[PDB]
């Protein structure tokens, strides 16, 4: 499918930046993890960035991390998220739908086996925290096999030939990452870096989202001016759903608040 | 692209997030460059000399194969300063940390060897040192914890996952990802991503080296096996390198069984786990079906790992190197014996390398064999766990 | 009748009841017998070496002396098997006690770095041992009683007079006049009746014959002095002796200072007491008016004793070597420094021979002088003692 | 004086050995221990042994460690037992007074103003229990200068050089010693060796006294029938006085009873 391609496309012809939460499937458990994945969505969000619980988040901060045990706690599998994967698409078909996933539970019972699970349920793309480009050749022949986009990372420290091979193997969009570290709302990255976006448009990648450290209007704003085509958001989410366990009800107006503030922030 | 190859046959490589990618080429390039440099290799050395009491010792057991055709000497690193082979590559990484500009350092540790050597060089090179050490090893290799503050370090303790080794791993995974620009991640075994199997291997090889020197002094040949316990792979590469190319020394790599292979409670992946990726290697690991990673089990927090360096995955897969398990009673029986009958107190990591030779003895008594287990470390660390099982034990 | 001199100038002597004559008599004949015998030689050569770890290192510090005209040396005993220098004359002692047909030690322990030497060599050489420790020192110096009772050692605390080394030392003294027949007592230090103030420093003596070889191939000349903490004198005397006839090189030992001199509570006899018999020997010794042996007191349980080898006495009355004193809190402050500027934990005893070497450096900070000190142990079995002292100090 | 001789020939006449308690000077206090010591002479000893309280006995066991440590809880220093001293000779003129010291107390304030201080008070012998024959000359010249009697021991295992030593340098009596190891009522000795025995009398040694581990009649009856001249007891009268602290008649009635009992089995 072509869903990335046909959203960029979209907000393109309304002058618009993308908006793109993450949470972590399951997270605090199967059914309230879809009703806040359908708030997400009817709040703005103009794709989606789904983490699958992995026991050992490296690339993942402490609001993370919990999320991550929360969902584990409610018994949370692959199995499960990939279950998860085929209703959401059900309900909502055009949406770009992107997993967060960590080497091993791709690897595990086979690489081509996890991306065609991918296709059949109508995932876009799968961003696998830790293969470096290096060591990408089978995730992203794998990928390509079945319809699946391969993200890759583009650091801010990212150096030419780094920039030509992210520009060349990736496809749907390029993660433009704000900062070094690991996720966490409170730690702020940097403005976008109008270098790396202009030569990654010289290089015809595939459009660029900012993501680590993205958690107000402003940030989201900015990265859009610099040239960015969207801003993903995680811990910031994530700290909605942590505060608001007892409280179903106030999770999902906070969560949909936020949603809503964060994408009309794109607009800019 | 690298300068050298990252890959043991199918395992190793580099899998860490792209961030990290300039930092490993960096360490890379300036261990080649330090590899060639007659400077380095001077001040590598006069530290392992004149600070680590090298060479150490290797000292024949007198008593503990009486009877028996078995001949057993003992490679001395619990004579090392800080007390096991930690110190030794610590010191090379600490002047390629100076090398590449870098005033700090993360380290990891479990038994708290890694933690106290990493405390010891940076006190010494004039370093800021921090430690991540998981919460249940804070308490039962507490010795240590006293001796790294002691020395200025920072130590860290890691609540998260099994509060062990693998969980002081991630978070010192974690901190690096964030501080490269300014901290050396000072790994501590030969694992995680690829230059560390290299650079650990080629920091420990003068165990082996020093090894076959004394043995040919001693004996006039080489030895029929030399065993060593395996965690991460550090000390037991560090005595097989030089030992590789000759083929008629048997190289054996002794795994934590914990509670006992047949109970999940152990921490031998070579052997009982399967290939996975983790911890910036292709390796084999303990994992879940669904590929998460499991928690290991061992007495020893030195061993308490549920993945291994990909230079053992590969000497194993090619049958180089042959790897077995020994469970914590078999390692508590070791560590007893050879303080009542040597007078060495051994590190309980080292044990589980020594019970291994004392099987091969016993289950073989009229068989000609000249062995050396590499005495990892001395067991001060260990004197209160143990002291405190043999009395819940009755005795 | 002696074979050898049993005074060093009025020091010294076999002050012991008459039943204990022949039993030291026939420790001075094997002694004299074993000093000839090449094959005594040899076995104790290959245990100092392949078992011991020797040589030790001498090590240049590269921190502490900085903007001084102070080189510092020193010497590792702490690299020893066991982890102090005790290990060195209880090997030989060991050796003795064999030749003399003799299957069991009795041996006093202050810091417990002579009890675990005893244990060890005890459980490498097939002999018996029973330990007495002061009760108070059983507690500030625990892993050491820990490491003991591994080894197979008995230890037996001594709550009598002040639960400290010299009652200890009281304890042995009482058992070997009713166990000489089977027992050989391993005395500890370089004190007591003839010919034990002979046979420890000559079995003590290599320290210092290594630390001219090492300093002359290091620096091309001698020290300008040697520094050691002097409890009984043996760690002391061993790097002493080589040095006697290099009248240029300084020897200087140092004694427990306590809360200070002026205070009473202090281990200095040398320097600050006077002439008595007790324990075998003539010596300075704390002693009240009237002529009861007074209690000493240091941090560090192995100065704590209130008299000092008769050697030393003798070097002091000549002028050929000095003492000093150095109080609690400036080993204290000697032991930290030493920690976190060069990565070595040292015994809190060798802290008072290191915090005078730093006080010369400081004093005269413009003055050319090269320094060894002898640092006699690490200080695994102090860091207890030292964390809870430092923090009750807010620290 | 002559009051060893005197009595040795009294002994002799009276076809008899002699009985010499131990005790330490001044346990439990003062006044009580000058009553124990009438007491011990009224009930019979012929001769007695008395210890200055000294901080490290180390030729004495547990018992006797007690006695000093009791002195010395009652404040007793050697001034106040050479007090004590000057009280019991002059009730008693002709029994004769030994003294067990250890060396740092007699070497203290000069051995030369020591022995003339016990001629003051009228002490006959003095046994200095840590300086063996060879390190004895300052002792046993100023003993013999003012009038002392220095004791010297004869182990079981004593050489002939020794034995000529002690029968050369000692006077008064010979102490015939029944075991290796410390004092204690508990830890018998053997029979009186009679080579010993004959081999003192043979170089006209001063007579033999047998002491250690002596605690009853049948030792005591052992010692004289061996040849000895008689035998010191000191643990098993110290545990007397250490049974009946809180109970100083009581005291006296068992010290009377086991010294009448002691000296009785003297005349065997
Ligand atoms: O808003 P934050 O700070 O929580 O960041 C959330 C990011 N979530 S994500 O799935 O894009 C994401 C993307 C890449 C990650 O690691 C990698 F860069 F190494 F690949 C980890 C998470
Ligand atoms: O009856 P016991 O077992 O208490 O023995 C009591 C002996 N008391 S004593 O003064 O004769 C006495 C005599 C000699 C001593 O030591 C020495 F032999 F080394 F000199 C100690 C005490
Ligand atoms: C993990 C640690 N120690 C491991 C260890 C090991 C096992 O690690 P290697 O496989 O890397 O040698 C063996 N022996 C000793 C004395 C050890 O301390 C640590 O100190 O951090
Ligand atoms: C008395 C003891 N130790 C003394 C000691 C001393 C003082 O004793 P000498 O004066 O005998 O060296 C010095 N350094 C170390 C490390 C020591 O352990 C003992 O271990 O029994
Ligand atoms: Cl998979
Ligand atoms: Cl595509
Ligand atoms: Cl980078
Ligand atoms: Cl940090
Ligand atoms: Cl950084
Ligand atoms: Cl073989
Ligand atoms: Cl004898
Ligand atoms: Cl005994
Ligand atoms: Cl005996
Ligand atoms: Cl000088
Ligand atoms: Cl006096
Ligand atoms: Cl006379
Ligand atoms: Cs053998
Ligand atoms: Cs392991
Ligand atoms: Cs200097
Ligand atoms: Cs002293």
């Amino acid at each position: 499918m072509e869903r990335y391609e046909n959203l960029f496309a979209q907000l393109n012809d309304r002058r618009e930046g993308a908006f793109v939460p993450f949470v972590t499937l399951g997270d605090p458990g199967i059914e309230q993890s879809l009703k806040i994945i359908d708030t997400l969505i009817d709040a703005g969000a103009d794709a989606l960035e789904l983490g699958v619980p992995f026991s050992d988040p490296l690339a993942d901060g402490p609001t993370i991390q919990n999320a991550n045990l929360r969902a584990f706690a409610a018994g949370v599998t692959p199995a499960q998220c990939f279950e998860m994967l085929a209703l959401i698409r059900e309900k909502h078909p055009t949406i770009p739908i992107g997993l967060l996933m960590y080497a091993n539970l791709v690897f595990n019972n086979g690489i081509d086996a996890f991306y065609a699970r991918c296709e059949q349920v109508g995932v876009d793309s799968v961003l696998v925290a830790d293969v470096p480009v290096e060591e990408s050749a089978p995730f992203r022949q794998a990928a390509l096999r079945h319809n699946i986009a391969p993200i890759f990372i583009c650091p801010p420290n990212a150096d030419d030939d780094l920039l030509r091979q992210v520009a060349s193997y990736g496809r749907g969009y390029t993660y433009l990452l704000s900062r070094s570290g690991v996720t966490g709302a409170e730690n702020r990255g940097a403005l976008p870096l109008h270098h790396l976006i202009e030569k990654l448009k010289e290089y015809h990648a595939a459009p660029a989202l900012q993501g680590f450290g993205i958690s107000s209007p402003e940030q989201v704003s900015a990265a859009v001016r610099a040239g960015a085509a969207g801003a993903i958001s995680g811990s910031a989410i994530v700290k909605i759903i942590e505060k608001n366990l007892a409280s179903p009800k106030q999770m999902l107006a906070e969560l949909r608040s936020f949603v809503s503030a964060m994408k009309a922030a794109s607009r800019a | 692209t690298t300068l050298l190859n990252p890959y043991f046959g199918e395992f190793g490589g580099m899998y860490v997030p792209q961030i990290l990618m300039p930092a490993l080429n960096q360490l890379e390039e300036a261990f080649v460059s330090a590899q060639k440099d007659p400077e380095f290799q001077a001040q590598f050395a006069d530290l392992l000399k004149n600070y680590a009491g090298r060479p150490t010792a290797l000292t024949k057991c007198q008593n503990i194969t009486a009877g028996t055709r078995t001949t057993l000497y003992l490679k001395r690193e619990d004579l090392l300063h800080g007390g096991a082979h930690k110190t030794n590559q610590v010191l090379g990484q600490a002047l390629l940390a100076k090398r590449m500009g870098k005033s700090e350092i993360i380290a990891e540790t479990g038994a708290g060897q890694h933690g106290v050597a990493s405390a010891l060089a940076s006190a010494l090179l004039g370093l800021k040192c921090r430690i991540y050490m998981g919460a249940k090893d804070v308490e039962r290799q507490s010795p240590n914890v006293f001796r790294m503050r002691l020395m200025g370090a920072e130590v860290i303790p890691v609540h998260s996952g099994s509060a062990t080794l693998k969980d002081a791993c991630n978070e010192a995974l974690r901190d690096w990802s964030g501080s490269y620009e300014t901290a050396h991640y000072m790994l501590g075994t030969a694992a995680g991503p690829h230059p560390y199997p290299t650079i650990v291997r080629e920091f420990q090889r003068m165990i082996g080296e020093e090894t076959k020197a004394q043995i040919l002094d001693k004996e006039g040949r080489l030895p029929d096996a030399v065993i060593a316990c395996v965690g991460g792979g550090s000390n037991a590469i560090g005595m097989f390198a030089d030992f590789i190319n000759d083929t008629s020394v048997g190289l054996i790599g002794v795994e934590p069984g914990g509670h006992g292979i047949e109970t999940g409670e152990h921490g031998a992946p070579l052997k009982h786990g399967r290939v996975g990726i983790y911890f910036g290697m292709k390796a084999p690991m303990m994992q879940t079906a669904d590929g998460q990673i499991e928690e290991s089990y061992s007495i020893s927090a030195g061993l308490d790992f549920p993945s291994v360096g990909p230079q053992h995955a590969y000497l194993n897969s090619i049958g180089r190197a042959d790897y077995v398990s020994i469970t914590d009673d078999e390692a508590l029986e070791a560590f007893k014996t050879l303080c009542r009958h040597e007078g060495i107190i051994p590190a309980l990591e080292s044990s589980h390398a020594l019970a291994h030779a004392l099987k091969m003895m016993r289950e073989q008594p009229e068989k000609e064999q000249l062995l050396v287990v590499n005495l990892s470390g001395r067991g001060d660390k260990d004197i209160f766990t143990v002291h405190d099982i043999l009395k819940a034990r009755g005795e």
